[PDB]
RNA sequence: GGGCCACGGAAACCGCGCGCGGUGAUCAAUGAGCCGCGUUCGCUCCCGUGGCCCACAA
RNA sequence: GAGCGUGCGGUUU
């Protein structure tokens, strides 16, 4: 369990609204080629690579030109790898915060009773402090041991070394300790499911798609880049406030039909379409229930536009 | 698994093992399977053998379809552990490809009979 | 030596998923290169898999 | 004036590593050691250049 | 320019 699982609630405003099917793309209607350029690929990295040439590659092959990677796996390491394609591309920044869980394999260097080791694994949930900063873990779960190895699952925050925090544990049993294997299992919305693709699969439905004429199996190797921001909490806005959100305008009250309760003032989050299309990024101005009481004000400081101006028209 | 294109009798997979055996000591063979590709490539492989314990599949996967290609024949044996013992290596082997033939001349052209009686 | 059950998605470093009991597989994706020597090969193989 | 979007705020060479081609090994053939060629993404705030808007959602 | 994200570390203009 992390942070980005609470279940929310969804408050609603304006009952009566609903939605112009004539307007905008909603995912799973996007033209494949218009699916690619709001793409998001649940990337499984393989052993080697350093998350950067994986990236280049991409932009190669996919004859792309736009692409950046979430929270950066160093080559020796595996597992999921968010990546952004073209005007996807900032959607990372939203990535980048939310929390990683990893499996590992760490060595120790004496022999240690499995017990000790469980237990004193099981002292690092909460805060620990990592050559100088503060960050968390989440969880630990000890899978298995055979003598010197220590299989375990472990979940953190973002930016937490997990090298580090073996190393740590080597320590605080004594006899030392060393990472041998790292795999990333989850990456804030992007977990191991059928979505999660390796290289060979992504080239290959490719190239099916482009050389064959079967454009399904690319299809599902592309998520829309609505996945990159599931873990977000969200305001819903009427049709006429979505093209006057994404020329900059910011958003008030009286375009909101439906947000996630549970919202701090500060808070980031994401600006949907009814269809469920991400429209912008942003930052709230107002908690959860002052949107909802009020009936006038700035509601969200509008800060990144994904949706382009033409999807919806200009009713202001 | 998948890249098994088609099954094996069990006598016929410890045929296999025999020549390798054979024609290693004796003969010219390239175990591994990056040499066995550059073999098939070249087309100077004989007799490809492929192993079907191979994980991942995309190491070993692209040989029988490469072989068509090249039409010359190939055949699985049980074990990568077998195979690679059975090429003068006390390692592991995924993929052998016989070069050149030894005493098992003849017990290599009877094994090209009973894969495309296999297909 | 990481491995994971295909059914459960345990992880393991067991050849036999200690939860379902089926054959557990290498952890780690395939080794890939840009160049893609045999990606002419390795998708004939995979069409028909598929179809 | 304010917001949003776009572009601009260097370049090169070496090293590990990795990858390809060659060779193919005294528990790395799912590729050692050696030789050669290759090889690294974006984001955030701030400041210039330009584009679209100024829209409390009717 | 200050930074981040684990991935980079050295010569110079
Ligand atoms: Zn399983």
């Amino acid at each position: 369990i992390l942070p980005a699982d609470i279940k929310r609630e969804v408050l609603i405003k304006d009952e009566n609204a609903e939605t112009n099917p004539d307007w905008g793309f909603p995912p799973e209607k996007r033209p494949i080629e218009m699916h690619i350029q709001f793409g998001v690929i649940n990337l499984d990295k393989p052993p080697g690579p350093t998350s950067h040439e994986v990236v280049a590659w991409i932009k190669k092959i996919l004859n792309l030109e736009k692409a950046g990677h979430g929270g950066t796996l160093d080559p020796k390491v595996s597992g999921v790898l968010p990546v952004a394609l073209e005007k996807a591309t900032r959607v990372v920044q939203a990535l980048l915060p939310a929390g990683k869980e990893y499996v590992a394999l760490m060595h120790l260097h004496g022999d240690v009773p499995e017990d000790k080791i469980i237990q004193v694994m099981k002292e690092f949930e909460g805060e620990i402090i990592q050559r100088l900063r503060t960050r968390k873990v989440y969880y630990i779960e000890v899978l298995e041991i055979e003598g010197r190895d220590v299989l375990f699952r472990v979940g953190v925050e973002a930016g937490t070394y997990i090298r580090s925090l073996i190393h740590h544990i080597g320590l605080a049993l004594g006899v030392g300790a060393h990472m041998s294997e790292l795999r990333r299992t989850r990456s804030g919305p992007f977990k191991e499911d059928e979505t999660l693709i390796t290289l060979h699969d992504l080239v290959d439905y490719y190239y099916f798609w482009k050389e064959d004429g079967i454009e399904e199996y690319f299809r599902k190797a592309i998520q829309p880049m609505e996945k990159a921001v599931e873990h977000l909490p969200k305001v819903w806005i009427k049709d006429s406030a979505v093209a006057a959100v994404t020329h900059g305008a910011d958003l008030a009250v009286p375009g909101i039909a439906k947000l996630h309760a549970g919202i701090k003032r500060g808070d980031l989050v994401a600006i949907m379409t009814l269809k469920d299309e991400l429209v912008a990024l942003g930052k709230a101005m107002m908690t959860s229930q002052e949107m909802l009481e009020k009936t006038k004000g700035i509601a969200v400081d509008v800060e990144k536009v994904f949706m382009p101006r033409d999807w919806y028209p200009k009713l202001w | 698994p998948s890249y098994v294109k088609f099954e094996v009798p069990k006598e016929l997979a410890e045929k296999a093992l025999q020549a390798v055996e054979i024609a290693r000591d004796t003969g010219k063979i390239r175990k591994g399977t990056n040499e066995t590709t550059k073999a098939v490539e070249r087309g100077q492989a004989k007799l490809v053998i492929i192993a079907e314990d191979v994980d991942p599949e995309e190491i070993v996967a692209h040989l029988p379809p490469l072989c068509e290609e090249k039409e010359i024949p190939y055949i699985y044996v049980p074990s990568k552990k077998e195979l690679g013992a059975a090429a003068g290596i006390e390692v592991a082997a995924a993929s052998v490809a016989i070069i050149e033939p030894g005493k098992a001349r003849d017990l290599v052209e009877e094994i090209a009979m009973k894969v495309k009686e296999l297909m | 030596r990481i491995r994971k059950c295909p059914k459960c998605g345990r992880y393991t470093l067991k050849e036999v998923c200690p939860v379902c009991g089926e054959k557990t597989k290498v952890a780690h994706p395939p080794r890939f290169s840009p160049e893609d020597p045999y990606g002419e090969y390795r998708r004939r193989w995979k069409r028909e898999v598929l179809g």
